[PDB]
């Protein structure tokens, strides 16, 4: 150890990350004929722990049948899965959404369902990341929206109101404009932008204020005489390749996992 | 950790891998029977004598000793290549099936002690998989198996 | 220095599919060793999984008559369902197993005399016959019997299924739905024996037993 | 035989699928000028039966003058066949329609004209399946459908009601959005996931309700004032090139041959 | 001249102990072959007389008391007679084949808490303990139970009989007769489990199995 | 185990048939002068049970000053009872 420490007994990896693939595949019998060694051990001790199970004799699993591996993490939340919803009532107003990984905040008013229980696996989040945005309801309304970094100014979260914004400053941090009739939904990435390292889902108040944030998207309408339809928006999110995830962490025990229950 | 992954798929095959590990004294003696009987998550078990369990696949764990825990890998045995996450239907399904059979715990030999120590032992169950494989993505908070 | 041999604490030992952990264990005592008959006391292969699963065994018996009509079904078996049944010798594999695949022979035998006339077909159709033209039958795996000519038939399938294996304690639905139905009327002349008996042989092949269990229903 | 079987006569195949081509061409006279012994038969017995059939003297056919053979199953159930169809009659609302090779259910509440027809041509299928749905009517009315594999929970089938599924569950499943106005059809595959080997048409009661399932769709509609024109939807099937296809059946008989008489 | 194909009258088929003589035969027909699953359904062993025969199983269980004096039998049990019954899957071959000639593998283990003092002794004798001296059991193929030592013990044996095998349905005499007796009385302190509970397994080993047979008794 | 079953520890012939001879005959010492290790054992495991048995220090018996061996079988029950 350089850190001028000593022992006598050995000090191994616990845990190891991304130990087997997920498809079954082959990386004669899987164990057999010979003497299940590995039925029993002394799980306190880090070592034997890791001494590979098994109990009876087994033969070789084979191939799966399809292609790509459902459980590396890139392809799984590669399915943009979702995130919040909220509808307008009045014209020229805005929305403010904060994307946080915090498992205070329950929905709507925070991270529902898989995303909820995706970002509380790990400890540490940081890389871009896929949004996605559905439009549903009326037609020929301007809209406008803009991705705000953690630490700046923003009109207030989880709240419809007239924006308080210079239109200056909400184009400035990079901004799209786009039409209810000609769309009706926008891909669009979001970056990491942050002054952290990165951040966390599990954290304790103060911290679950700060460094719980990705960043914030706000939507802003315009042209929608309330004589028309009304306007929902809906909002989904997919990790990209340049994600990355650091420490595993014990999943948040059912009863907190929460769904904003809808239709 | 196991359920909470799995919980998010339809289907999942594999080896399951239940470890006891037991909480005795240097001075308690036993034996526990462990037994897995092939079959689906819902088969009326109470009907087997300990004898009549050893014809399916078994195996037994001696309490005292310098070792703590017995692994039990449960190979995958089903008439089908995968089985299904029915714990989201309403109901049942002769069919659709969960599990692939269910595991016994028998007292092998009684828990002889002197008077000192403890009047039983407990025992602690942990569950993790091997040459595990899920696929099918899906939502759903997997509540308790109140057995 | 001398070291001087004391037990081995911990081990573990078993057979097949059963194991045991124990903990203040000790050595194995054996004696003597396997021994060959220099002078056999019986000749018969010795049992084997193929000995008493994939052989020969008859299933169901029934009459042809006169009277039976056109496409009237003489016989429908659940030919899986049939073998597993104490009757037989194979059940005692089954019995203990709680799911099997296997492929499956099946030889279908009468005896008309020459001096009736007429004819069946024997098809094996999977899981039902649902609303299949029984005019179109020959595209299942068949054998067709025509008094003038055979008086046997023999088919020999595969494991054809839609899961990879069939559960006997409680199925799901039958593997094999063995029809035999009248091919063409079995008329006679005057004082000619009015029927003809039937019989059916089934056997396994390429027997795939998987997991012991205890059950038996 | 392995299986320890004996014999004196021999076994050969019966009824061996994909014999010959579909197109005329060549694979002189077919026969002729010689003697036709393929003439004179003993249909009972399998060997003699596959002697080649023929009567008199035949020249060779020639070429077809098409380029593909239209007795390839995947080019000729290559052409999307018809489903089912249903409408909508009041807002926010869902319809959630199973995909079952069962002869036993009877159109509309199951399986029609051609496709009927040909998943009871054989015993085993599997594989993906390319999914195309055509929309009539209606527009500017926002929708969504998910892809439900068998032995999972769902709205209850073959009707329209209105979804009981958590937002989240549903879009988990992987699902996607549109809207009458920009589309009017959409052209999605169908994955192969079931825990069973195979799905089968032809089946008895109990198992024609696990094993007789590809898979479910489900179809939710929004912002449809009814003051507005009818919602119909209709959807069509094309099987793929990594489908396949296991053991001929007999086909149905005509009876049984059903279609959905409209227009 | 052009020979006509005409078929083939008489001929034999069969498999295993089975067979037929037909005369107004023909040939068989066949459908696909046997497939190997790319994606096994289920990875054990496939069923096979070793699988489901020589394994191990419970035989009986009793309990060894402070009460038992010196030499007291704590049990006294025919192995083989034991094992042919419906409760274990070996049964399912013994049940069909009429005589059997093998080895055996006794474990027996038991759980003695270290404050409980004494021992046992476990031998395999064959046919019957006739008039031996309870002293010399060690003779025979045996293990040793000391609750401060071991708590379990293993014996290996063939077959050993008078006759060239063991007939089921109805013995003549027990091929082996597994005696425990009480080495050294089981004393304890005022306070500690007057007993200990005690198990036996037992399996066959080099399994011929010999004349399949529809009886029962 | 050609039965199919495994083990992790030994399995050892147990009281096994004709050991040594029956007639004195050497077929030094017979142990001494060095450390008797087979003093001490734990008769219940069949292995140990069979290390050889020695106390204190001997030397070799010799030879018999008759030809046979008494204990033959064979030779003994060779007298007609
Ligand atoms: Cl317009
Ligand atoms: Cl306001
Ligand atoms: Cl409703």
């Amino acid at each position: 150890d350089d850190s001028g420490g000593f022992s006598t007994t050995v000090s191994t990896e616990q845990n190891v990350p991304d130990p087997q693939v997920g498809i079954t595949t082959m990386r004669m019998d899987v164990s057999g004929v010979q003497a299940p060694v590995g039925a029993i051990t002394t799980i306190e001790d880090p070592v034997l722990a890791k001494k590979v199970p098994e109990t009876f004799p087994e033969l070789k699993p084979g191939e799966s049948r399809h292609t790509s591996d459902h459980m590396s993490i890139y392809k799984f939340m590669g399915r943009s899965h979702f995130l919040c919803t909220f509808t307008f009532n009045s014209n020229n107003k805005e929305y403010t959404f904060p994307i946080t990984l915090s498992s205070t905040s329950n929905p709507p008013h925070g991270l529902p369902s898989t995303l909820r229980w995706f970002f509380n696996l790990f400890q540490l989040y940081r890389g871009p990341l896929d949004l996605t945005i559905i439009i549903t309801g009326a037609t020929d309304v301007d809209g406008m929206a803009w991705f705000t970094p953690v630490g700046l100014a923003v009109d207030t979260p989880w709240v419809e109101k007239e924006s308080a914004l210079q239109i200056d400053y909400k184009t400035a941090l990079g901004a799209v404009r786009f039409n209810t009739r000609r769309t009706g939904n926008i891909q669009i990435r979001l970056p990491w932008y942050s002054y952290l390292y990165a951040v966390s889902g599990a954290l304790d108040g103060l911290g679950d204020k700060t460094d719980s944030t990705f960043g914030l998207v706000s939507i802003q309408i315009a042209n929608y005489n309330h004589s028309d339809e009304y306007l929902s928006f809906s909002c989904y999110l997919s990790v990209t390749e340049q994600s990355e995830f650091y420490f595993p962490r014990a999943p948040l025990n059912s009863n907190a996992m929460l769904s904003t229950e809808s239709m | 950790a196991l359920a909470s992954i799995c919980q998010m798929f339809c289907f999942w095959r594999g080896d399951l891998v239940f470890d006891f590990q037991v909480f005795p004294t240097k001075y308690h003696s036993g034996r526990l029977l462990f037994c897995f009987v092939p079959g689906n998550e819902l088969i009326d078990v109470t009907g087997i004598t300990l004898k009549q369990a050893t014809t399916a696949p078994c195996a037994v764990m001696d309490i005292a000793g310098v070792q703590s825990t017995l692994r039990f890998r449960v190979p995958w045995i089903s008439d089908t290549p995968y089985r299904v996450n029915r714990y989201t239907k309403e109901a049942h399904q002769k069919g659709e099936y969960t599990a692939i059979g269910k595991l016994i715990v028998y007292c092998y030999n009684r828990l002889t002690s002197p008077s000192n120590v403890a009047h039983h032992v407990r025992v602690n169950v942990y569950l993790s998989a091997i040459n595990l494989e899920c696929f099918a993505p899906l939502y759903h908070a997997m509540d308790v198996t109140t057995q | 220095e001398q070291m001087i041999q004391s037990v081995d604490r911990t081990a573990v030992t078993g057979a097949s599919y059963f194991t045991s952990v124990d903990q203040s264990s000790v050595h194995t005592a054996e004696v003597g060793s396997h021994q060959i008959e220099p002078l056999k006391t019986s000749v018969d292969k010795p049992g084997s999984k193929k000995t008493q699963g994939e052989k020969f065994f008859l299933i169901h018996s029934a009459r042809w008559l006169t009277t039976h009509a056109l496409f009237h079904e003489v016989a429908k078996l659940d030919v899986v369902k049939l073998l597993y049944n104490e009757q037989f010798a194979v059940q005692g594999l089954l019995r203990y197993h709680t799911y099997a695949r296997f492929g499956i022979e099946i030889q279908v035998q009468i005896n008309p005399t020459p001096f009736q006339q007429g004819g069946l077909i024997c098809a094996m159709v999977p899981g039902d016959q649902s609303y299949g033209s029984i005019a179109s039958l020959t595209v299942y795996p068949h054998g067709l019997l025509n008094c003038n000519i055979n008086n046997v038939v023999r088919i020999k399938v595969p494991f054809i299924y839609t899961r990879g294996a069939y559960h006997f304690k409680d199925p799901q639905y039958p593997v094999w739905e063995l029809t035999i139905r009248v091919w063409s009327e079995l008329n006679i002349g005057t004082g000619t024996s009015a029927y003809t008996s039937l019989n059916v042989l089934a056997r396994f092949t390429d027997l795939e037993l998987h997991g012991l269990t205890p059950l038996s229903t």
